[PDB]
RNA sequence: UAGACGGUGAGAGCCCGGUACGCGAAAACCCGGCACCUGCCUAGUAUCAAUUCCCGAGUAGCAGCGGGCCCGUGGAAUCCGCUGUGAAUCCGCCGGGACCACCCGGUAAGCCUAAAUACUCCUCGAUGACCGAUAGCGGAUUAGUACCGUGAGGGAAUGGUGAAAAGUACCCCGGGAGGGGAGUGAAAGAGUACCUGAAACCGUGUGCCUACAAUCCGUCAGAGCCUCCUUUUCCUCUCCGGAGGAGGGUGGUGAUGGCGUGCCUUUUGAAGAAUGAGCCUGCGAGUCAGGGACAUGUCGCAAGGUUAACCCGUGUGGGGUAGCCGCAGCGAAAGCGAGUCUGAAUAGGGCGACCCACACGCGCAUACGCGCGUGUGAAUAGUGGCGUGUUCUGGACCCGAA
RNA sequence: AUGCCGUGGUGUAAAGCGUGGCAGUGAGACGGCGGGGGAUAAGCUCCGUACGUCGAAAGGGAAACAGCCCAGAUCGCCGGC
RNA sequence: CGCGGCACAUCCACCUUGUGGUGGGUGUGGGUAGGGGAGCGUCCCUCAUUCAGCGAAGCCACCGGGUGACCGGUGGUGGA
């Protein structure tokens, strides 16, 4: 009757201005001392969803 | 593109301007074949009821258990395989009814209406009436001798004297207000009538 | 609309039993069991009828040899002799000649013999 | 008139009958195998074996204030061509355009060439967009 | 102002019952006008001071264990109930999302309150792009009957003669039933076992094959008989015919030879000694609601487009701008804004801008194209409706577990 | 030796890549050539090969025969090689 | 290979010189799950047209027809 859009996916991946979601990437919570800066550096920022995965993300929000 | 009729136990009346809204329509039947069909379809009433699986009465008791009985799964005697049961994916009673623009509609009635105007199928008169009492004889006599054809519309307006009263017991005749003037009526008759007050008001109406 | 699909089914159904006419016992009665063995009836004609055009070959040639013995020659030499000669004919009409005229066919093999070179050697 | 009337080429597509034979579709006709699919649709959601891309990833960080007085926007290179004579500017005549959404403050972008002098009643104008009104002639309210 | 359906011996405006339309109420009863009847009121308004008193008591609030509120005890508001403690009467009290202050709104702990709204066992009228007797409710027929079960409960199948009964008088077989001859009837190919009367199935007659021969039971070659039939020697009996025969040709049978391991399901793999089907008839499984969502074809408009609810109106027409998507994005947000963010700066980098077959003026360049204004017409768009395919939630292709 | 990456010519209706929509497969067997487990074993089993075929491919031949050899059926022909 | 008939892409020449078709040539055309495209038939509604108690539908047989899902015609039964 009406749709619903997964909570989940809602609260961790973000629609552009334009066609394409971004994935804040994390894996720097919980142990940080044998990660070095160079790492996370590499993790940081706001990379694009994978073209092999959009296909079902784009539904999984819409 | 301005032309009158003849007037009822009279003599000539009329000689009325009509915009282009009624005559230079290049009307599109894409447009006129949907709006038709969506009327056709709200026309429907949707009573195409069914009866299924838990309307039908009994049917819980699972008889003939599962090994030793040399017969099939039943698990019910209404299932659909069973006579007496029920309907799988039967016709639910939908109301439905294709809700289409303005625009669509509008665009498709005046392009009809231009097309019976640029076939000369337009008929367009000041009343009818023998003064007062309604006469099924008198506009018989008068349709017949004008039009010559089996189907017409009939667009008059609230006055029920004998405007929608002559009319009637007239095989292929319908009579309409403008407000509720429709393309599949227009489409189906060829020699439409129009009412002077009729004109006023829908010319009106569409500026 | 309950549309009632008997008919379409009758369609099918007769005209499957009036070609099926001929088939014994139930093959020639029952739809579904008739319907089973015009499914091998027709690939059997499919095959067939390639089938049926070797076997003809097979039985013209015969003859041919029996007519060629007759006339002290193998289908062999024969052939190779009309086509040394250049007798682009075919096996079907040579067959019908070494029935209804032995002595054109003889004729023939009289050229295939003067076509043949002379021997197994080259 | 009706006998003559039919529809555009290319609509109204044949409905795809799927259990009907082996010359439309087949006996299974789509659910072409033996597993899950063959008796249920199976959530997108769920992958099948593996921890779900989404408690895999991280919640994007951040939060949304419920005090968040969104302003619409008014190219000003809009207002260019579309007041090329100037005259008078202001909401009601940029609604009456149907240029920007009604009830709301608007601020004005930097975005265009502005060549016509008119004052322009609106609210939070950009720097560049006081630097392009002003150059043209024209004055910013608020 | 009667062409709504229906009935009447085959399809009725004018044959009928009826409809349109217009009449029609002793007695009862709902609403409604009037009278009686009933009932409130011998003014508290204006002004001022605030020393006095009141303004809902085991209540609120607080602490504790819970419900429910988007809100699962979390920092947990307000509301409700339970247990102990237990306030105030306007300089008061409650609330405004722990909480304090300021500000603001309002005065709980007594009661009554029509409208918009929800449902139709049941009673008139009406419709139906719903079935038409294995369907519709199970119930058109002795129906929740018969019947099963100690019982709660379960829960069947059976419609059609013909317009009219005109129901085959009479006669003959026969114990009768049943049949026959007459006869009614348009028809008995309409006889209570009754419109049409399918298929499996049983059976009679008849053309062909068959008792020395092994194969999913056929196909292709293919002899010779039999039915039918054209041309023709000929029967010249010929103003008749095709008798017979040759030859030719439809439709059967098919001697005899070759060839060939049944369908489906499921399987690496099947004719199966792997499963399911006795045969026929009927029924039976991918559909629908939602201004759902992504993509698509096509059709309206054109930086727009579109209305929902609801109103008016009669065939589903016109209104109705509240709202939605697009229109500028980035950023956690403030805030900034064709840039923005991180950041000391940003040189860099993330998201998004603007791609020229190119002229005028002009920096750059031998030529090749970069750029600012105007332009050789330079690059351009969503939105709404109807179908298609998919998908979410709805029993969701269907049947069946314990 | 083969095999692989990349470049420059040549040849071939065309395959390929990126981008969207809708499915299946996700148990594989045998044979040829190289390998491990096993005994120098198995119609065994786990891998590899831009090796094929069957699977999903009828036909010929191997007596009959899914996997080997040849050979990839549009349909018809009482035509040839 | 030969002799002939259909079909999809493509090349060429014409009709709107791809709306969609017309004429010729090359190559192509085994195929399950499965994707794509175009189709056959039944019932109902609307519009137009139209046969029908001088015999409709359904059913039976017969002769023909299309590349296919199938069709038409003739005769009989029956009677809307």
């Amino acid at each position: 009757p009406k749709a619903k859009t997964h909570s989940g996916a809602s609260k961790r991946f973000r629609r552009t201005g334009t066609g394409k979601i971004v994935r804040q990437k994390a894996n720097r919570r919980h142990l940080l001392e044998h990660k070095p800066s160079t790492r996370t550096r590499r993790l940081d920022g706001r990379t694009v969803v994978a073209a092999n995965d959009t296909k079902r993300v784009t539904s999984l929000l819409n | 593109l301005k032309i009158d009729v003849k007037t009822p136990a009279g003599k000539v009346d009329g000689a009325i301007e009509l915009p282009a809204e009624l005559f230079d329509v290049p009307a599109n039947i894409a447009l006129m074949h949907q709006v038709v069909t969506a009327q056709r379809a709200a026309a429907r009433q949707g009573t195409h009821s069914t009866k299924t699986r838990g309307e039908v009465s009994g049917g819980g008791r699972k008889p003939y258990r599962q090994k030793g009985t040399g017969r099939a799964r039943q698990g019910s005697t209404r299932a659909p395989q069973f006579t007496g049961g029920g309907v799988v994916h039967g016709p639910k009673p939908r109301d439905y009814s294709q809700r289409t623009p303005k625009k669509m509609i509008a665009a498709a009635l005046r392009g009809a209406l231009s097309d019976r105007a640029r076939n000369g199928r337009i008929h367009a008169i000041t009343e009818l009436v023998e003064g007062q009492n309604p006469s099924t004889k008198s506009a018989r006599a008068f349709l017949a001798s004008l039009t010559e054809r089996k189907q017409v519309l009939v667009v008059i307006g609230r006055s029920d004297e004998a405007g929608a009263k002559s009319v009637r017991n007239l095989p292929g005749v319908h009579i309409l207000a403008p407000d509720q003037l429709n393309t599949y009526d227009v489409l189906r008759a060829d020699d439409v009538v129009f009412s002077v007050e009729a004109l006023n008001a829908y010319i009106a109406a569409n500026t | 609309a309950r549309v009632k699909r008997a008919v379409n089914a009758h369609k099918k159904r007769r005209s499957i039993l009036k070609a099926s006419r001929g088939y014994r016992g139930q093959r020639s009665r029952l739809y579904r069991k008739a319907k089973e063995q015009q499914l091998h009836s027709l690939n059997y004609a499919y095959r067939d009828r390639r089938a049926r055009k070797g076997e003809f070959r097979k039985l013209w040639i015969a003859r041919i040899n029996a007519a060629a013995r007759l006339n002290d020659i193998t289908y062999n030499r024969l052939i190779q002799g009309l086509k040394a000669a250049g007798v682009e004919v075919d096996r079907k009409n040579l067959a019908d000649i070494a029935i209804s005229d032995p002595a054109a066919f003889t004729a023939l093999v009289d050229v295939a013999r003067a076509a043949l070179p002379e021997d197994v050697n080259a | 008139k009706l006998h003559d009337l039919r529809p555009a080429r290319g609509s109204k597509i044949a409905r795809t009958r799927v259990g009907r034979g082996d010359g439309s579709k087949g006996k299974t006709a789509g659910r072409g195998t033996k597993g899950t699919r063959a008796r249920k649709q199976v959530p997108v959601t769920f992958e099948g074996g593996q921890m779900p891309i989404h408690m895999r990833l991280p919640k994007l960080k951040g939060f949304r204030n419920r005090f968040r007085t969104e302003y619409e926007i008014v190219n000003v290179g809009d207002i260019n061509r579309l007041f090329p004579q100037g005259g008078a500017v202001g909401v009601d005549d940029l609604v009456a355009k149907g240029a920007v959404r009604k009830n709301a403050l608007v601020k004005v972008l930097g975005d265009g060439k502005l060549t016509a002098k008119v004052d322009v009643s609106a609210h939070k104008f950009s720097g560049s967009a006081r630097a392009k009104i002003t150059a043209a002639g024209g004055s910013a309210t608020e």
